[PDB]
């Protein structure tokens, strides 16, 4: 499976969460930023590796980061 | 069981219900009114058809390959040897077909129309109708070949090519208008 | 399936990727599963012997085919 | 009543303000540049009107007005050709001696040694030999002077100004409303009956009254200086009566339906003139007059304002059978609301028409003395083939833009378009099989021959002296077309062309046309053609049908028509967009047309073009196509290596520009691989180090250097590949056929 | 570039006409015409409609190199998504074609990866480059000497 | 409050399940369609054709052997929407059910439900269905859409640094770890 990690530079704009096509990320509460929410990645078994989240992120060098790893039928985007 | 008929507004015979493949209500001469004959006729129809299908490919394909014409084969090939050797080979096969098996009493009760020689499991009440219809087409064809053999005295590929080259000067009209 | 046994990640892959990426990572010994420095140096040293033998067999075959089928 | 002119006065103010504000048309571009990407985006997005506005009326207006600008630029280009023909040509010399003088209408200035390109073309003239067919077209029109060429070029420049005016007027001053644009039945009636109908009538009028006399006199050796001027045929009916006596009866036969009285200028002979090697102009007149009648008729078929005529929406909705659901319902709305749908259909047809033009103009040479101008013949075939291939690939592009941008599911429920999309895996998979089958059974046969030839077994080859593959259907068709004048086209004298069979037409020594025979070599090339067209359809159709979605990407439409990928996951999704299918189809169209024009060039040089002595015909490459084309080695050796001697031995001669263009095109083609084989990750990191050194010497720019985008890299790559490939063949073709033939 | 120079420089020295190299090597049409074009004559006649000579193997390996080089461009130019979507339609056709379905794969067919195809493209390109030049180099030198 | 929903309650509506099975079936083999047409007179030919309702974009064999996905929602009107598997379908007034082969297709249709309709549809629920018969509810997993912050959610895979404060790979050699997973809070499998 791919690995999605969130770093403390997040500003809780929710853009990555909106972008994700397989519901991997969600917003949980946090106190490290003004918006009082950070992104999190509970369902990384469903991550396809598209990197749409990283395209959405507006922080200078992203706060969300997808490290591609071992392939499964879920991550390989197979309908067969 | 809707089925089509061989002539527009006719009514089918009452013994032809559509119960069997490729029934089109066609028995004006009443040759299958008794059910046991209709059983044998059914086996015969499929078997004459299968043989006409083999025959018509056998007749056309060596002429396409330039190996000779089907009704002139007997001046290069001895008929009597061919027919002796063929009947020797065919006899136990035909025997077993009619018999129903290898045993003297039938025993291993097989279908003598539709044995199981089908590795692709393709057999349905539809493919049965396709087999019959292709066979009927081939029987009509082999009738054509024989009559054309006598009337035009050329091979069937030659007959086709003549019709294609000169459709008006090579057709049934022109060939029967002359003494032939 | 099983191949490649030096990579569990690849050997769980249900696609034809497993085969291709198994062949292409077979000699990269550091990246193999549970590789230690000791085991790494020992497989390098053996493979080195294997390369040497292949070179001596190659020369042996040039000599042989020229002695047998050539015009030296 | 219903069909009516409806417009708006003065909707856009003429001012140079926005000319000074680049990017004005886009919300994003108008904020100004920050990186270099902006500049490229400005050029890429300029003509994409449906991305500027949402109003279909504003889009229609821009389209109509842009069309006038295109006509203006075409008119400048034609005026140029007429002017160059009047002032820098040997047209008047060529008109006395068409067989010997070579047509030329471009002189070069003497500077840096380039004057060598002014070759010896005849008629006491030095210049560049042209291969466009202008001189033959002018002669056929009846143009004999330079004055007439001058008048035409001046009138065309005024007409170009007027068309630029119309564009400004119909956009800035009096712009039609969307209702006007949506009168498709009026448009069809007018374009068929008016533009094509009256256009054919008018041109038949010119032919009958100007082109037929002047050509008839010229073909009987009448020296163009002492020819009558064209009005003289109109004013003095005695001149035209001597040539065609039916004119003495005037228009009385026409009105009493005794049209057979005009059978001396309206013929149906068929075949080529024996003097010029062209079609007979009396046939060409009857042709255009018959077309006129059919087009005027055809344009009376749709309903506008008078209760007669067919309604198109009805007509489409009526035709619906059982396999096809709701059938042609919903199409009328697509074709009167989507400009991209129309542009797709019209490009597919225009492209197919260009290829038909090419195939019909080599076999039935329509202009005097064009058939024995072998450089013209080769050029026009090749030109029209390339134009066709490009248009067809455009048709696929615009179809995919329609699917991504203007498809409405709601209005397409269980009609044909929806049903197509419900079985798109069956369509692509069957196409895939056919392409593999044709690949193996066609290029596999060349590989067979090459290998068996090299193994020393020539009797095992697919050849006319070996295993024969004869094209028997085409032979059948050829024979039927040759016999046609005896039964099925009885009132015709000769068959339409010598190609079908018969005798060699030869003007002076040179062969105009002669029968083209087909055998094993013709069979293999034809099945190669069928293979390459099938693969190009596979790539373009896959792009149209999978433009909105696929198993891999469910929401492609939301990403759009042109996007580079959806990231390195799912195994990697590079080039999934429909734009990327158009990009790969460009290469396969290039491969397909390239093989076709090589076929033509070798077959014509080997089996048609040549010189006749008595009855023996000595072809240019001496009949080597039939045997030599059956291996790849023979294509490389007997075509590519042998016929390339002229272009590589052209330095120091007036053909040396082709030598330079040959090397230059090889260069541009190889340069394209830098863009096609790399990616922008590398280039953006290399530009970072360069930007460093500019920064250190305080000369870094405020518009930040960026590497091109993914899409733009692909676009640059295929552009430079297509340019370098096509120009290479152009150099090689013109230098060869200008030298030998 | 280094081997073309070495070769042409020796081939002209050994034949005696060093003028050929001295005159022609200063412009690129010289390389194309008096090196590639001229010294490919015997090579491409290794097998002809008339017959074949012992250069027929190098002839064939010369066209083989051309083919392998060109095949590498497919991997280098067309990229993965195109192929992943086509292979999805072939998997559909296999699954839905009767009789045949019973042949099932154990490894789900997918398109090659991004790096993999860069490597496969490079390997086709390299093999064809080497095999073409070695054919030309041996056949041309051996033909004239 | 909010409780995890059941597909069983959704699958009770037999019409909606019938429709779902109808639409998630593959188009028939030509042979089968030929046979169906063979058993009817000509007038009834479009009815046969009208009996098919699937496509080639639907579930293949993996759905039966690995997992399929189900989306349920309730529509206020009968309207045409675009399937993520190519083609169009009709949502009925009331409960709709649709089967898909990937989670990305489900959420794609969900995304269309939340953007492209004038009364927006927000009430879709997505479930994963195994061959044995276990049904796992997937989305929205806690009742609240994930873009909205909800109490009770915890941090997953959080790294408590910036990305520049990761270690160098050469510092964790032969130890079995990478720099990216050092000191990760809420590290999932
Ligand atoms: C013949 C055999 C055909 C097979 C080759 C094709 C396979 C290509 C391939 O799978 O390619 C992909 C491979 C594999 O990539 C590796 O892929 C790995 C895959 O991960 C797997 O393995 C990882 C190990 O860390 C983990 O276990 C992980 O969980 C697991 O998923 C990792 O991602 C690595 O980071 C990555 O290096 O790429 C590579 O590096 C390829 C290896 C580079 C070798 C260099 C060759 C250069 C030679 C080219 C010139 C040829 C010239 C010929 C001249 C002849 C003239 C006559
Ligand atoms: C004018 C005389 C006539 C007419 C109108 C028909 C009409 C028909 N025949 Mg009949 N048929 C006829 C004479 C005729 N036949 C004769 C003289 C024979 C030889 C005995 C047949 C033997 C025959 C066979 C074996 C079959 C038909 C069938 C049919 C149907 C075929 C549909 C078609 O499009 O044919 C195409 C031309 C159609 C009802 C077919 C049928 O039953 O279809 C439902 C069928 O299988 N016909
Ligand atoms: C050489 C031995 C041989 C034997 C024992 C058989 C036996 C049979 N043939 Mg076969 N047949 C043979 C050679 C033979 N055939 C040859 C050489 C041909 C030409 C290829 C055929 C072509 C043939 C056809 C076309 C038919 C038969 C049928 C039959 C069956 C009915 C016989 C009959 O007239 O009933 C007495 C009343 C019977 C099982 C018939 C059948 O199967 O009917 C149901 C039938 O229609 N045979
Ligand atoms: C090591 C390189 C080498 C190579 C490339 C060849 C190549 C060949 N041999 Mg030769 N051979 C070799 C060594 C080699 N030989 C040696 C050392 C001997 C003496 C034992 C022979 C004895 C021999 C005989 C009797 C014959 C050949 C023949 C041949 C030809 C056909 C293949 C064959 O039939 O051999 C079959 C192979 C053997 C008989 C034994 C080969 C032993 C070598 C060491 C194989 C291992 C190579 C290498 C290390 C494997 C690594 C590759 C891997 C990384 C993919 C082919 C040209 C045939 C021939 O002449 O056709 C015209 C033939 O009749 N060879
Ligand atoms: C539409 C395309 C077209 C093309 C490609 C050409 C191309 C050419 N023209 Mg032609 N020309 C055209 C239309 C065209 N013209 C039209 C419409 C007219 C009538 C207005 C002319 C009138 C014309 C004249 C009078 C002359 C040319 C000349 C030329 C040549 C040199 C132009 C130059 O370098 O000066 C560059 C110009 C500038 C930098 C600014 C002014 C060049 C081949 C020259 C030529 O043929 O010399 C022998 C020449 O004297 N042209
Ligand atoms: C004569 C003066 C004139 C002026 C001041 C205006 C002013 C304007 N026009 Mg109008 N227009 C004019 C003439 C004029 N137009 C004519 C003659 C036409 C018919 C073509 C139009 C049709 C028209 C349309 C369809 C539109 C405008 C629009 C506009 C506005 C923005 C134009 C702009 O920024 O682009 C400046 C662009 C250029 C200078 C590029 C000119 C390209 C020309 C036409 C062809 C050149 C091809 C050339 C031969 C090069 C070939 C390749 C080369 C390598 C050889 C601006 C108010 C636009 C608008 O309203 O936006 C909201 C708009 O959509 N105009
Ligand atoms: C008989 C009437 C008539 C004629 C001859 C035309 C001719 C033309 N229209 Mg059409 N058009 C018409 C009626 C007509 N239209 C009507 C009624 C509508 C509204 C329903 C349209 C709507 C329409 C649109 C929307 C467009 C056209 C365009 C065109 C041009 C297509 C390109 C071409 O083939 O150039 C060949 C060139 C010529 C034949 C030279 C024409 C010279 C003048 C104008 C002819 C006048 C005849 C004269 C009085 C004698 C062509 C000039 C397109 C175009 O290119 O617009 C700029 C375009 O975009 N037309
Ligand atoms: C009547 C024909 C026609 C018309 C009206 C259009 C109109 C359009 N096309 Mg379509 N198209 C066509 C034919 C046409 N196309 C053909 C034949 C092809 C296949 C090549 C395409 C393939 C195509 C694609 C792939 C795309 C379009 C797009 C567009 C739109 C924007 C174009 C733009 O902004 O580029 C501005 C113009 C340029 C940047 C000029 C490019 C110059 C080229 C690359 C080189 C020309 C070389 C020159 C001839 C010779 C050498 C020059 C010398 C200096 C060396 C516009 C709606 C685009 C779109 O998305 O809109 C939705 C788009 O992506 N078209
Ligand atoms: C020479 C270079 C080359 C070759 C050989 C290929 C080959 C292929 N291309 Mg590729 N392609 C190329 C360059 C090439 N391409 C380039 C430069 C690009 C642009 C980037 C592409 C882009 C491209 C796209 C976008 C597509 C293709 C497709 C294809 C496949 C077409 C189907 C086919 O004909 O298979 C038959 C195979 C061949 C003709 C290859 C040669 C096989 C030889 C002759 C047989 C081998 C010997 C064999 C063992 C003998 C068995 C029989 C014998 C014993 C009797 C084929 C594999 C298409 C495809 O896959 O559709 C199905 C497809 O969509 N290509
Ligand atoms: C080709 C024969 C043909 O077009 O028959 C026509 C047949 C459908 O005809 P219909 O009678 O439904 O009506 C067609 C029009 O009236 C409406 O589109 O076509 C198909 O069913 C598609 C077949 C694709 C098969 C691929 C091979």
């Amino acid at each position: 499976s791919h690995s999605v990690k969130i770093y403390n530079t997040c500003i809780g704009c929710t853009q990555c969460v909106r972008a994700c096509p397989t519901d991997v990320l969600e917003m949980v509460p946090w106190d490290g930023c003004k918006a009082g929410q950070i992104a999190s990645s509970p369902r990384t078994e469903d991550c396809v590796g598209c990197k749409r989240c990283e395209s959405a992120c507006p922080t200078d060098f992203l706060s969300v980061r997808v490290y591609l790893g071992s392939e499964t039928s879920r991550s390989m985007g197979l309908a067969y | 069981k809707y089925r089509g008929l061989w002539f527009p507004n006719i009514t089918p015979p009452a013994y032809l219900t559509g119960e069997f493949p490729a029934d089109r209500g066609f028995d004006p001469a009443g040759l299958a009114a008794d059910p046991k004959v209709y059983e044998r006729m059914r086996i015969a129809e499929v078997f004459n058809g299968r043989l006409a299908m083999l025959a018509i490919v056998g007749c056309v394909y060596p002429e396409l390959l330039g190996n000779g014409v089907w009704f002139e084969v007997w001046n290069k090939v001895d008929f009597y040897r061919f027919a002796l050797i063929s009947l020797q080979v065919v006899a136990p096969l035909e025997y077993w077909r009619g018999n129903g098996g290898f045993g003297w009493d039938g025993e291993e009760k097989y279908d003598r129309s539709y044995p199981g020689f089908d590795p692709c499991n393709l057999t349905t009440e539809y493919t049965k109708a396709a087999e019959i219809k292709n066979g009927r087409l081939a029987m009509i064809g082999m009738f054509g070949l024989e009559v054309q053999s006598h009337v035009t005295a050329q091979g069937p590929v030659a007959n086709l090519i003549e019709h294609l080259r000169h459709p008006l000067a090579a057709n049934i009209g022109a060939n029967l208008a002359h003494p032939w | 399936t099983k191949f490649p046994k030096f990579s569990q990640g690849l050997a769980q892959d249900p696609t034809t990727r497993r085969i291709w990426f198994g062949i292409a990572t077979s000699h990269d010994f550091e990246s193999h599963d549970g590789m230690t420095e000791n085991n790494l140096y020992q497989k390098i040293f053996a493979s080195h012997f294997g390369q040497l033998a292949i070179i001596f067999l190659w020369t042996s075959g040039n000599l042989f085919h020229v002695a047998w089928q050539g015009n030296f | 009543k219903r069909v009516r002119v409806a417009f708006v006065s003065n909707p856009v103010e003429t001012s140079f303000e926005k000319w000074s504000r680049p990017g004005h048309f886009s919300r994003l571009l108008s904020k100004g540049p920050n990186t270099t990407t902006w500049i490229w985006n400005l050029h890429a997005d300029a003509h994409d009107f449906d991305n500027h506005t949402t109003d279909l009326e504003d889009i229609s207006r821009k389209v109509f007005s842009a069309h006038f600008g295109q006509l203006a630029i075409i008119e400048i280009w034609l005026s140029g050709m007429f002017f160059h023909g009047a002032r820098f040509s040997n047209y008047e010399a060529w008109l006395l001696d068409p067989i010997h003088v070579k047509p030329s209408a471009q002189i070069v200035w003497p500077i840096v040694g380039q004057e060598i390109l002014n070759g010896d073309v005849g008629g006491n003239f030095q210049g560049i030999q042209i291969t466009s067919g202008l001189f033959q077209l002018w002669r056929s029109c009846g143009i004999t002077s330079e004055f007439q060429l001058y008048i035409t070029a001046l009138t065309g420049l005024i007409f170009s100004a007027v068309l630029f005016f119309a564009g400004w007027f119909h956009y800035h001053k009096a712009a039609p409303k969307l209702e006007w644009f949506q009168n498709v039945e009026s448009m069809l009636n007018h374009h068929l009956s008016g533009l094509l109908g009256l256009g054919c009538l008018s041109w038949a009028g010119h032919q009958i009254h100007v082109s037929l006399p002047i050509n008839k006199l010229l073909d009987s050796g009448v020296n163009p200086a002492e020819l009558p001027l064209p009005h003289d045929f109109i004013l003095d009916k005695s001149l035209i009566s001597q040539l065609y006596p039916s004119f003495s009866k005037g228009l009385a036969p026409f009105f009493t339906f005794h049209w057979s009285e005009y059978s001396d200028f309206l013929t149906f002979r068929g075949g080529l003139n024996n003097v010029t090697g062209g079609l007979w102009l009396t046939d060409v007149a009857h042709h255009h007059l018959a077309l006129a009648v059919l087009f005027i008729l055809a344009g009376h078929m749709y309903k506008t304002n008078w209760k007669i005529g067919h309604d198109i929406k009805g007509l489409l909705e009526s035709h619906t059978g059982p396999f096809t659901g709701q059938g042609h319902k919903g199409l009328y709305e697509i074709f009167t609301n989507s400009w991209h749908a129309q542009l797709s259909l019209n490009l597919a047809m225009m492209g197919s028409l260009s290829i038909i033009v090419a195939q019909h103009m080599y076999s039935m040479p329509p202009y005097p003395y064009i058939a024995i101008d072998y450089g013209t013949e080769l050029s026009l075939f090749t030109h029209h083939y390339w134009i066709g291939g490009f248009c067809i690939v455009g048709a696929a592009a615009h179809a995919a833009i329609f699917m991504v941008r203007d498809y409405d599911p709601a209005l397409n429920f269980n009609n044909l378009l929806d049903r197509v999309l419900l079985h798109r895996d069956a369509i692509i998979s069957h196409l895939n099989w056919v392409c593999i089958f044709l690949g193996l059974h066609s290029f596999g046969l060349y590989i067979h021959n090459d290998t068996l030839s090299a193994l020393g077994r020539p009797q095992d080859m697919f050849s006319d002296s070996a295993i024969q593959l004869q094209p028997v259907f085409a032979q059948w068709i050829q024979n039927t077309h040759y016999l046609a004048p005896t039964l099925t086209a009885f009132n015709l004298v000769s068959p339409t062309t010598p190609v079908w069979g018969g005798d060699v037409v030869s003007i002076s020594g040179k062969v105009a046309m002669m029968p083209i025979k087909l055998g094993t070599a013709d069979f293999l090339v034809h099945h190669i053609h069928a293979f390459t067209i099938h693969v190009t359809v596979l790539i373009l159709l896959k792009g149209v049908l999978f433009s909105r979605s696929s198993r891999l990407i469910p929401d492609k439409a939301s990403l759009g028509f042109r996007f580079p990928c959806d990231g390195p996951g799912r195994g990697g999704t590079c080039q999934v967009s429909a734009w990327d299918h158009v990009f790969l189809g460009l290469f396969w169209m290039y491969n397909s047309i390239s093989v076709a024009i090589f076929h033509f060039s070798w077959k014509m040089q080997s089996d048609v073009w040549g010189t006749v002595l008595a009855n023996k015909v000595s072809h240019i490459t001496g009949g080597n196509f039939s045997q030599g084309s059956l291996t790849i080695n023979g294509w490389l050796r007997d075509f590519l290596w042998a016929q390339s001697s002229q272009v590589i031995q052209s330095y120091g001669s007036p053909l040396s520009a082709y030598g330079l263009m040959f090397l230059g095109a090889h260069f541009v083609w190889a340069f394209s691989l830098m863009f096609l084989f790399s990616g922008r990750g590398y280039w953006q990191e290399l530009i970072e180090s360069i930007v460093w050194a500019h920064n250190k010497l305080k000369v870094a720019p405020n518009i930040q250097p960026r590497a091109l985008s993914i899409t733009q890299g692909r676009a640059v790559g295929v552009a430079h590949y297509l340019l370098g490939g096509i120009a290479t063949t152009w150099s090689f073709f013109l230098a060869r056929i200008i030298s030998v033939g | 570039w280094t081997t073309f120079y070495w070769h042409w420089k020796h081939i002209t020295l050994w034949q005696g006409n060093v003028g050929q190299f001295n005159e022609s090597s200063t412009y690129l049409m010289g390389w194309l015409r008096d090196y590639l074009w001229l010294n490919s004559s015997q090579l491409i006649n290794g097998y002809n409609p008339f017959g074949m000579n012992s250069l027929a193997v190098w002839g064939w390996m010369f066209l083989f190199g051309h083919l392998v080089w060109a095949t590498g461009f497919m991997f280098l130019i067309s990229w993965r998504g195109y192929w992943q979507e086509l292979i999805e339609t072939l998997v559909w056709a296999h699954e839905r074609t009767p009789i045949t379905n019973v042949f099932k794969w154990t490894d789900k067919p997918v398109a090659l990866s991004i790096v993999q195809a860069r490597l496969v493209g490079l390997a086709h390109f390299s093999v064809g480059y080497v095999f073409t030049y070695a054919a030309f180099l041996i056949a041309s030198t051996s033909a004239k000497f | 409050a909010w409780t995890v929903p059941d597909l069983a309650d959704a699958l009770k509506n037999t019409s909606a399940v019938a429709k779902a099975k109808g639409i998630a079936t593959q188009l028939p083999t030509f042979w089968e369609l030929r046979d169906a047409l063979s058993e009817v007179p000509k007038s009834k030919f479009p009815e046969v054709f009208a009996s098919y309702k699937g496509s080639t974009g639907t579930l293949l064999s993996a759905a039966e052997k690995e997992e399929k996905y189900v989306i349920t929602w309730t529509s206020p009107k009968k309207q045409i929407f675009e399937l993520p598997t190519g083609g169009a379908a009709e949502m009925e007034e009331g409960e709709n059910i649709f089967f898909f082969a990937r989670k990305e297709q489900c959420l794609a249709l969900g995304a269309q439900l939340r953007t492209a309709f004038k009364p927006r549809i927000e009430n879709f629920q997505i479930f994963r269905v195994f061959p044995n018969g276990e049904v796992q509810y997937l989305h929205p997993k806690d009742g609240v859409f994930p873009e909205k912050v909800n109490q009770g959610r915890t941090k997953a895979n959080h790294n408590p640094r910036s990305i520049g404060e990761n270690a160098e790979p050469a510092s964790v050699k032969f130890t079995g770890t990478t720099p990216k997973d050092v000191q990760t809070e809420g590290a999932v499998a």
